[PDB]
């Protein structure tokens, strides 16, 4: 029996929260 | 303010003498002669022995004794991360202060003490542990690449502690690389007397111990 | 300044004579000879031997004896990429200057020397690892393509160092990329003499050595 695991990341820069604030402001 | 007795370590007088001679001799003499010589200070020390022989306490007291900054200690493999690349990033952050301080003042900085416990946990023979992810072989390569290499550092000192000294890397214990390799062994009768006295000092001073013993 | 003792090397004259004979010769000859012969300039070297046995000593001295721009040195497996792809971006950012210079000027560009410490850290068996992420394969293939491939290079020199030539994939050792290989065994008695002298000149300069020694 054997084996180990690993992990990684990626370039995402979502910031959907800020974009949502901005676009809502645009609507009003 | 200092005193060898103040520490409360007994039976290892020769060990302390050798450590002081081969480690702290160049840091106490007037700067002029040592600078007239062009000698590089030793920056490596290794200890090992069976459990409970006073290895931990030794490093605790040697660190406390210095008038330098608080030593940075690493508790076993505590520098591992769940991603690719941050084992090295962690083993690299340990030297930022020394490099920065050397580049700011230079030749006049205070010592930077780093302590590894059970070095054998992380540093082992390359080419072994043929499992997966090769992370261990990358960490060992970084550590050596950083203890020594293209860049120079002269205000650091690393202490390692192990119980099985046959599994550590060869270069890690080579000249200028944990070169000093000491051997803590079971105490003698005189060591036993000194130890018992050390651990029975707060009693005689309060009449809590019968004179019969 | 080709004193070779002012530089500070352990009696490795024969080593330098042989390396210049083998390589660095086509580099100082008439290009017209290179057109009649049609023999390209060697661009691969390897230096391995007892760990840190003056292995980086001369690596830190070659940067001085050259009338070209200072060679760029890669100190260990610092080609870390956390998101995705930038490992290949890092590998790319090493050869950009050579590409730009060759495009700007041809047949007389100059030389660019790159040094990989801990070559063994990043170059291993391609298929041996079973890890989910294949970053090592990705970097190995990219490096192989860059050093050898449809694109041609004539103004670079890659130098590799390992303390254990064994864990190296054979593809990187195919003729035409790193065909040259050399070992640095141990110092002879005579070289040991020059060594002692080099390591004792300041001692005698300031009159700190007893005549008995
Ligand atoms: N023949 C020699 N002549 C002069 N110095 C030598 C010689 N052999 C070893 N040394 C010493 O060894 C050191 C050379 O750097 P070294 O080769 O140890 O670096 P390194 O390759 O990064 O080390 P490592 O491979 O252990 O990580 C210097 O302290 C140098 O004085
Ligand atoms: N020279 C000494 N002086 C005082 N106490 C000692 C000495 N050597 C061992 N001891 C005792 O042994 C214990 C230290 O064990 P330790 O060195 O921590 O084991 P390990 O090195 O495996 O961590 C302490 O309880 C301490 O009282």
């Amino acid at each position: 029996i054997s084996k180990q695991a690993l992990s990684e990341i990626e370039t995402r820069h979502s910031e959907i929260i800020k974009l949502e604030n901005s676009i809502r402001e645009l609507h009003d | 303010d200092w005193n060898f007795e103040k520490m409360g370590i007994g039976g290892l007088d020769k060990e302390f003498s050798d450590i002081f001679r081969r480690a702290f001799a160049s840091r106490v003499f007037p700067p002029e002669i040592v600078e007239q010589m062009g000698c590089k200070h030793v920056k490596g020390i290794l200890l090992y022995g069976p459990p409970g022989c006073g290895k931990t306490l030794l490093a605790r007291q040697i660190g406390k004794m210095l008038n330098a900054r608080e030593p940075k200690v690493v508790n076993g493999p505590e520098i591992l991360n769940k991603y690719v690349g941050e084992s090295e990033a962690n083993i690299r952050k340990l030297f930022a202060d020394a490099e920065e301080e050397q580049r700011r003042l230079g030749a006049n900085s205070g010592l930077h003490i780093i302590i590894f416990d059970e070095i054998d946990a992380i540093c082992k023979q390359r080419g072994s542990m043929a499992g997966s992810t090769g992370v261990h072989d990358t960490v060992v390569n970084q550590l050596l690449s950083k203890i020594d290499g293209v860049e120079q550092l002269n205000n650091i000192l690393v202490i390692g502690m192990t119980n099985r000294p046959d599994l550590i890397d060869e270069a890690l214990l080579r000249p200028g690389r944990l070169e000093v390799k000491m051997e803590i062994g079971l105490p003698d009768e005189k060591g036993r007397l000194q130890i018992l006295h050390i651990h029975t000092a707060r009693m005689r001073g309060h009449q809590l111990l019968s004179a019969d013993v």
